[PDB]
RNA sequence: UUAUCCAUUUAUAGGGAUGAAUU
RNA sequence: AGAGGUGAAAUUCUUAGAUUUUCUGGAGACGAACAACUGCGAAAGCAUUUGUCUAAAAUACUUCCAUUAAUCAAGAACGAAAGUUAAGGGAGUGAAGACGAUCAGAUACCGUCGUAAUCUUAACCAUAAACUAUGCCGACUAGGUGUUGGAUGAAGUGCUUCCUUCAGUACCUUAUGAGAAAUCAAAGUCUUUGGGUUCU
RNA sequence: UUUUUUUUU
């Protein structure tokens, strides 16, 4: 309505925009706080946007309102997703389809779930129409790659995640130790979701977002 | 208050110090459906499948009541009925109104056993008229 | 040799009550009293000792469960629920 | 096959050389001594033919000695009185028991069950035809067990 | 008088298959037996993706696609204008 | 095939190493070192349970707790009663000592 | 001063759902539906109402300040269809020729891993 | 919450991070 | 201030805020897209992950037994769904049923709701267009295109391809083969009639 | 969206 004021949104240091949009807030009477109502809430950017590149237009990140000071919402990360459109673009009919899930220890006791989508690869000397897996290597490479991946998110926080993630860093040497046992077309992590997060300490947020 | 919702509970308090008030009965639980926000409040779901809302301090079991679906097995003789209620009330044989005379119960009396007139009274009525289905909304077969 | 080719335990019920009924509970019988597992001795022995407490032929110690079984289908699953988290 | 369907023509050709081979200087003295040794250790006849042309080199033991593996086991009262094929399927058969003691719904497993059941109890007669299994012997399930000796 | 050779059905060495539903009358059909067309749309028609173009920001946006996957029935396949009934001779080559 | 190492490894042992079993072997055993390895049933009682893994690590012997009642080593091994505590008194060409 | 908001565009072979909301989707600006305009109980999802129920949306949305927005496309459910009823077409027309700012685009109609059986039985609609 | 009403007890410890244990 | 719904409509929900946006939980259900004239299983049937138990099949063997084999009345195991019994569960669908429309009538097709059922366990039931409508074992008879799991030789970069070959597995053409024909590489090798066997 | 019917040789 006529009341409802604008409140400018942030981002965390390390994306270089800090700044995507306003949100709005409601009226600020009576005993209803409109600090907790602006308070705990998702939203949901694309990093194409976020970095200004058309590079990373396939996935997109969920910013979680951790606190606010003065007026500003300083935001935080929560989760991450990729574009349903780009993955059903992606799959197509004659490669096998595989899946990947396991939840993660950082350092900061986050606890964060992360999926990943993996394609096989046709190469050049094929000659045939399928590019099909046997389920052995599925097992495999599904036990591997679970297993690298729990041991690089155990040995970092959830900041350098988040930098690691930027440049999807994880895709790349998952085709590079693949390439000697079976190729996969370009894969990548679907959905990352945050299940418990640690208690709010606002020591450890201004000086990673200011 | 402090279990998370979807638990069942058994040995409810509908009030903070009643020290053990609702769902009680061999084989009955309540589940807890939902606390409030700012707590202080909580929802549950009693076994006769009405919500309620209580206070986050009342206390409550975790788990089941024992002995459940005692009512399972039937009570083969009135032999089984007979000593089931010697230990509680004086509630058994029942014995029909309408088999009584007249004077005793408004069933009672004819020359062929039927009640005569509505057996659906109303909430208004006095001590001795109410005696059929007290206040029914509805009478019959259930269709759920 | 084999007396009851069907009614089995029922027959100290004779000709009485109905035939359903007697099977309704021929559907409980052979249960109430059958030895099933404790869970701290490990023989397949235990027996209804009342309506609700519990007992096997090894520990004298008494647990309490369902009318006429050990564990409840309610109460296992509610337990499991409360494990898991 | 017995049963389900699938030829599967997989199996070990003898080459026509029904004599040792020029190379097959070892005598068939030693090539005797080495089959009782590797016996008496505990192992089945299947596998001592096995073992003998894997590591000793020694193949067709027919060839090389005119006698055969459980002729040779067989003259010096160190075989086995249970066969080697029935010691096998009985032991399948007691591990089949065993599951399905406490998995009683795998419905398929004991259809397999049922089939062993049927190989043992068929090539138990076969060898009860021969006088090398007694007639008394009968394979009772319960004793299944204690039975593998 | 056995009208095709496969009987209707791309179903071989198997007993059963578990079906699906049609999408425009819900009728359970076995999965080899549905006719299925990964429909690959425009969500909007080069006209106005045109507008759209003209009137969005980057000067470089890329109209991504729709990817439906839809299923029919038989009955109703023939029915939207699709499958061909066709002849007996020729209905044998199926490319 | 995780659990098979332990089962296989036991059953193996059994028959080629000398093996014993039953608690009064156990303790009979473990107030010597004869005993080379020990195992601990789930089911039995944690005074039954710590006492007997206990002497383990002072008979500088490999104690492992065995998640189950009666079964196995005191089911499949040669016998048919409750095991709730073992032990292995020789073994042969057989790696359970890892 | 350039400001993002997100449209809901709801086309399920009926009234056509625009839900203008701010970039978190929690607190919504401005909600048209189709059937808000046409009271012939018809051309809920017809373009005739779909693009009419756009530049009034893009008129409160200029009077209220904000001017580039994303739009994210709904077919129905999980169960229902999956296909945009006729209206999508016509509202994305109307953003279009509003001079109303347009920005990313995206398809959120919910697609169930489940296979919760759908409507009428196993013989299906027969109309 | 002070009127008023209800519940609990021996009116028995201010808020946040199958063994015992009294002088 | 509408929302569901329909060829229309209506029943129904909605100022106590329906539909719609987002987040959080709970419940039962299913396991799409990958997913195929592809795999496994005696058939019925069997698709999230991981672990355990158990089996089966093919391949390779210069391992072992030596006829231990095939088909089988009786007799047995399993046997979709629906249904019965009894508990638990009950989201969605939904025989019965309740309404609302069409119709001359509509007890139906269409719409809303809705009990049993569908789901779990423990027992029964033993039937399906349980269908490749084609019983099982064995020998032989033709080319090509594929494809699954091995094995062999060679060659694009330890990796990966092509040749050959087993066990499956379908498809196209051909029959001076068959059939009444449709069609069949078996439904052929049958008046040039007899490989063995069970059922009808 | 609806469309039932047509003695006997």
């Amino acid at each position: 309505f006529t009341k409802k004021e604008w409140y400018d949104l942030k981002a965390p240091k390390m994306f270089l925009v800090r700044n995507f949009g306003k949100t709005l807030v409601t009226k600020t009477i009576g005993k209803k706080l409109a600090t907790d109502s602006l308070k705990g809430r998702i939203y949901e950017v694309n990093l194409a946007d976020l970095n200004n590149d058309e590079d990373q237009a396939h996935k997109k990140i969920k910013l979680s309102c951790d606190h606010i000071i003065n007026r500003d919402c300083y935001t935080d990360f929560c989760g991450l997703s990729i574009t349903r459109d780009k993955l059903c673009s992606l799959i197509r009919k004659g490669y096998t389809l595989i899946e990947g899930h396991t939840d993660v220890k950082t350092l900061d006791n986050y606890h964060l779930r992360m999926f990943c989508i993996a394609f096989t690869k046709k190469r050049q000397n094929q000659t045939k129409s399928t590019c099909y897996a046997q389920t052995s290597q599925i097992k495999k490479i599904r036990k591997k790659m679970v297993d690298i991946m729990t041991a690089e998110a155990s040995k970092v926080l959830l900041k350098d995640l988040v930098k690691k993630f930027i440049p999807e860093s994880i895709g790349k040497e998952i085709e590079k130790q693949c390439k000697k046992i079976y190729p996969l077309q370009n894969v990548l992590i679907r959905k990352v979701k945050i299940l418990k997060r640690p208690k709010l300490d606002i020591s450890k947020l201004m000086e990673l977002h200011t | 208050g402090k279990m998370p919702e979807g638990t069942l509970i058994c040995n409810l308090e509908h009030r903070t110090g009643n020290r053990g008030t609702l769902v009680k009965a061999s084989g009955c639980y309540a589940t807890v459906v939902g606390q409030s926000e700012d707590g202080k409040k909580t929802k549950v779901r009693l076994p006769s499948g009405a919500k309620k809302t209580i206070d986050a301090k009342a206390r409550a079991m975790v788990g089941v009541v024992g002995a459940g679906g005692r009512i399972d097995k039937p009570i083969l003789k009135a032999g089984v009925a007979h000593h089931k209620y010697r230990v509680k009330r004086n509630c058994w044989p029942k014995v029909r109104g309408v088999a009584m005379n007249p004077v005793e119960h408004p069933h009672g009396g004819g020359n062929h056993q039927h009640i005569g007139h509505p057996s659906t009274v109303s909430r208004s009525a006095p001590a001795g008229q109410k005696v059929g289905l007290i206040a029914a909304r509805r009478t019959g077969l259930l269709r759920g | 040799s084999r007396r009851t080719k069907k009614v089995g335990l029922t027959g100290k019920y004779g000709t009485r009550y109905g035939s359903s009924l007697r099977k309704q509970i021929k559907k409980i019988e052979l249960m109430q009293h059958a030895k099933y597992l404790c869970t701290f001795c490990g023989k397949t022995a235990t027996k209804r000792t009342c309506v609700g407490i519990w007992k096997c032929k090894k520990c004298k110690r008494k647990v309490c469960g369902g009318a006429w079984s050990l564990t409840t289908p309610a109460a296992v699953a509610a337990k499991s629920t409360i494990i898991r988290l | 096959r017995m049963y389900g369907k699938g030829k599967g023509i997989s199996s070990s050709t003898l080459p026509y050389k029904r004599k040792q081979p020029s190379w097959l200087k070892q005598k068939p003295s030693e090539i005797e001594d080495a089959i009782i040794k590797l016996a008496k250790k505990g192992q089945t006849p299947s596998q001592i033919g096995a073992t003998l042309r894997d590591n000793y080199g020694i193949p067709q033991v027919k060839s090389v000695t005119g006698n055969k593996i459980l002729r040779i086991l067989r003259a010096q009262g160190i075989a086995t009185t249970i066969p080697e094929d029935l010691y096998f399927l009985i032991k399948k058969a007691v591990s089949m028991r065993k599951h399905l003691e406490k998995n009683k719904k795998d419905k398929d497993c004991k259809f397999r069950l049922i089939l062993t059941e049927s190989k043992i109890h068929r090539i138990s007669r076969y060898y009860k035809r021969k006088k090398l299994l007694p007639s008394n012997w009968k394979y009772q399930s319960s004793t299944a067990s204690a039975l593998i000796a | 008088p056995k009208k095709r050779r496969n009987g209707g059905r791309s179903k071989h060495n198997r007993g059963h298959v578990n079906p699906l539903r049609c999408s425009n009358c819900g009728r359970c059909v076995p999965k080899d037996k549905a006719i299925k067309r990964f429909n690959i749309r425009n969500i909007v028609d080069t006209s106005a993706q045109r507008d759209i173009k003209e009137a969005s920001v980057y000067s470089t946006f890329q109209l991504p696609k729709l990817y439906i996957k839809q299923c029919y029935c038989v009955s109703c396949a023939i029915h939207s204008r699709f499958v061909r009934v066709r002849s007996r001779e020729q209905r044998r080559v199926r490319k | 095939s995780a659990g098979d190492n332990i089962n296989a490894k036991l059953q193996l042992v059994m028959k080629s190493g000398k093996y014993q079993f039953g608690r009064k072997s156990c303790l009979k055993a473990l107030r010597t070192g004869k005993g080379k390895l020990v195992i601990v049933s789930s089911n039995c009682p944690s005074i039954q349970r710590s006492v007997i893994e206990y002497y383990a690590m002072l008979s500088k012997c490999g104690v492992h707790d065995y998640h189950g009642d009666n079964n196995d080593l005191g089911t499949a091994c040669g016998k048919l009663f409750r095991i709730s505590c073992l032990v292995i008194t020789d073994v042969g060409d057989s790696d359970i000592i890892k | 001063e350039l400001v993002f908001g997100v449209a809901h565009i709801f086309a399920s072979f009926n009234d056509t759902f625009i839900h203008v909301t701010d970039l978190s989707g929690r607190e919504t600006l401005v909600r048209i539906t189709g059937g808000m305009k046409v009271k012939a109980d018809r051309d809920e999802s017809s373009p005739y109402a779909a693009m009419m129920a756009a530049q009034d949306v893009a008129a409160r949305l200029k009077e209220l300040g904000v001017t580039a927005i994303h739009i994210k496309l709904r077919a129905s459910g999980g169960t229902k269809s999956k296909t945009p009823g006729p209206g999508a077409q016509s509202a994305l027309r109307a953003l279009a020729r509003s001079g109303l700012k347009i920005g990313r685009i995206e398809d959120v109609t919910p697609i169930p891993t489940d296979s919760t059986r759908k409507k009428s039985g196993r013989r299906g609609r027969r109309l």
